[PDB]
DNA sequence: GCTTTTTTTTTTCACAATCCCGGTGCCGAGGCCGCTCAATTGGTCGTAGACAGCTCTAGCACCGCTTAAACGCACGTACGGATTCCGTACGTGCGTTTAAGCGGTGCTAGAGCTGTCTACGACCAATTGAGCGGCCTCGGCACCGGGATTGTGAAAAAAAAAAGCTGCA
DNA sequence: GCTTTTTTTTTTCACAATCCCGGTGCCGAGGCCGCTCAATTGGTCGTAGACAGCTCTAGCACCGCTTAAACGCACGTACGGAATCCGTACGTGCGTTTAAGCGGTGCTAGAGCTGTCTACGACCAATTGAGCGGCCTCGGCACCGGGATTGTGAAAAAAAAAAGCTGCA
């Protein structure tokens, strides 16, 4: 549970940061994309993507 | 007997510690430094409990209060409701 | 702080190095800007006893 | 004449095995909790605390002892010593940046 | 991770020192909480090589 | 479109004055070519920052706040260039 | 020896000059350009046909220098924990351990 | 300006944290308050609460 | 070379730690059941930001000259590190002492939840002056050259602590 | 006490590096200007949270057994660290080579701003099912005893390198 909220917090925060830094209203899953790329290590990141895109797409034709 | 609390942190205790860090030979003037270091985490991580006790308008300390002070100094602690 | 450090070095205008030993000779500064960096601004004159000419 | 006596450092390495392989916290848990509200005492007076809260601090500290000690080693170990000494807890925390 | 180190202790379930097994033997998830504590985890067995008897 | 390996562009000279800056008075051989690879990774990390930070901005030019928004990532805060 | 009378001074003696020089001035110590090429070098590793700000250049500049420099600090510290004189990769090796820069 | 940027995103993103932990909506001076008391050095909190405390005062006197 | 000794070498024995059988019992993981809510659905309305289109900032490439910095070698000192050696700080193990841990009981501070009500902060439209960019100036400050001053290092000259010698109480 | 030596002083001279000044000239700190946009004013409207009032959680105090852990003491080994000693890695200084730095120009990718328009997310009310607390159960897992087995090291007994010694010639 603390996992979940400690990661969940900083992918947020950073997006949060990405969006600001960018004068954005709004966090998508491009701002969730690249927070991941910056906070997780090689290999982990290349899987969270991939996870995260297939998701997403899944997620996009079922709507 | 013990306005110093800090003397019931035994020998023992700090040579366990010792052990678990892979620590095999140990100077007697470690157990006093130990005990020096030790409250100096202790002040810090329960000055900011405290403070975010005072903030919430209690008279008791909460986990949550030492989990977020812990964050703060950096030393983030999973499984007290994190 | 920096003023001071400025006058010290006959100077009218604060530099970067004179905002950097202002913070770094004051503990507490120090201490709220332990992890910062100070473009421009060097660092305190030090050299360790052991290195110096013996005699 | 006389049965078994280990030679100094082999008690300690077989120490060193049992306690890297066990989790249970190395600190005896009252004399803990009063330097906890001893310490509290200087912030604030009246405090209570939750159990959790005092056994949160202990996993925190325990931790970061056992940290520190690592670290104090290999300061000892590259000074060619095996025995931790001040200097070497000393030397960490000022490369850690803990202390001036 | 954490079920596979549970498994190899004959444990069917999950305990604190699994996660910590599972999290400080894997180098990327050790690198992600480098900076966390795991309550009741320990550390990985490790002795440095110049304490050992030969 | 060069590389042609610009790291022995730090010379020995210029990391015996970073050494003499951090007070180190004696310096052994082998630590400069020791240096160039910590310098290297050192610069890859806060680069791949500066630049993912780039590639989200869809910009072609890496900024000054791109690496300043880098280095407060990786724990080494830069003030006077901006944020 | 004697009237070689380059006079030469005692090894040591120099260093310590210029760790008093280096120590009292602000200016950067690696040559801008060498550290310029270095900079888009490795950035093309991460993509291709990219663009620098001079202050982005020097920012990085400024960044890496501070690094090195505190890293030294810490290295010369090592060294004479271990009763040297004189740094040695072990050194830098142990200070970015402690640190938590490796593992 | 680095430097007041810094700590105003320190302060600010502390008390914003004080208002979350206590489920309140609002940033107050109370939570600008703790957070410096959190972050700034002993002396220097001493005087930062003594100065922002003043103010406060002086402003809702002056209306 | 001899005898004599310490140092390292192996061999042989003791002692935990683990693993495989046997078992028991406690308590919390797990799962089911009402049913609190927050997630979903379908709707409206407003504006964030995608995109195209234009401006013009500043990032890139190039050249050629001067000279500061980098390079590579000669040379030797002081440093690193190996070896030796001595004193005792630590580790081990034992018997004695202490208080932690446990499981229970008894009391109540104060955590935490609900319901009420209004002070306070969001939102808006109109007003306007603080702070913006742009621009010009003039005095600080960077750089230089010259001279004063400070510190280093080598040899020589004095001062001191040390070594082998030698008699009297 | 006496010479007779090494060791540590001190003194004296040459020389390089650094420091401090005024002179000079350039350019950016500093301040002024005019226009703008964000801060202020005065207005409404809604709800966050201050407060009172009540519940009952869990935090505190206390008590009395049973050890496991702490304590202190004796004893000696292996470690820390001082001292010695030797080879060369590194610092210094020199001559030779290199390319950074400089100031300038020429070309345009693309940073960043504007205007247009609509897809998407906020907001809302009605519906309803996921996930919450509470509750009961039953098997995992902590712990136990009895052996066999294999890690982990400690003697003990021999072998070897080292150190004494000595009488020879
Ligand atoms: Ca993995
Ligand atoms: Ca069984
Ligand atoms: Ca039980
Ligand atoms: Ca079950
Ligand atoms: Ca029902
Ligand atoms: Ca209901
Ligand atoms: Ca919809
Ligand atoms: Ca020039
Ligand atoms: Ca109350
Ligand atoms: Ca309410
Ligand atoms: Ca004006
Ligand atoms: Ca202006
Ligand atoms: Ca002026
Ligand atoms: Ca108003
Ligand atoms: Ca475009
Ligand atoms: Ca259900
Ligand atoms: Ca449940
Ligand atoms: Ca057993
Ligand atoms: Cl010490
Ligand atoms: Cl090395
Ligand atoms: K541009
Ligand atoms: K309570
Ligand atoms: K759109």
């Amino acid at each position: 549970n603390s996992f979940v909220n400690d990661i969940f917090e900083r992918i947020a925060g950073e997006a949060s940061r990405l969006a600001h830094y960018n004068k954005r209203s709004t966090i998508t899953s491009r701002e969730i994309q690249t927070a991941v790329r910056l906070l997780l290590p090689g290999e982990l990141a290349k899987h969270a993507v991939s996870e995260g895109t297939k998701a997403v797409t899944k997620y996009t034709s079922a709507k | 007997v013990l306005r110093d609390n800090i003397q019931g942190i035994t020998k023992p205790a700090i040579r366990r510690l010792a052990r678990r860090g892979g620590v095999k030979r140990i100077s007697g003037l470690i157990y006093e430094e130990t005990r020096g270091v030790l409250k100096v985490f202790l002040e810090n991580v329960i000055r900011d409990a405290v403070t975010y006790t005072e903030h919430a308008k209690r008279k008791t300390v909460t986990a949550m209060d030492v989990v977020y002070a812990l964050k703060r100094q950096g030393r983030t602690l999973y499984g007290f409701g994190g | 702080l920096a003023g001071n450090a400025a006058r010290d070095n006959k100077k009218t205008r604060i530099i970067p190095r004179h905002l950097q030993l202002a913070i770094r000779n004051d503990e507490e500064l120090n201490k709220l800007l332990g992890r910062v960096t100070i473009a421009q601004g060097g660092v305190l004159p030090n050299i360790q006893a052991v290195l110096l000419p013996k005699k | 004449k006389k049965p078994h006596r280990y030679r100094p450092g082999t008690v300690a390495l077989r120490e060193i095995r049992r306690y890297q392989k066990s989790t249970e916290l190395l600190i005896r848990k009252l004399p803990f909790q009063r330097l906890v509200r001893e310490i509290a005492q200087d912030f604030k007076t009246d405090l209570r605390f939750q159990s959790s809260a005092v056994m949160a601090l202990q996993e925190a500290c325990e931790a970061y002892l056992v940290g520190l000690f690592e670290d104090t080693n290999l300061c000892a170990i590259h000074a060619k010593r095996v025995t931790i000494m001040p200097k070497d807890i000393q030397l960490a925390r000022r490369i850690r940046g803990e202390r001036a």
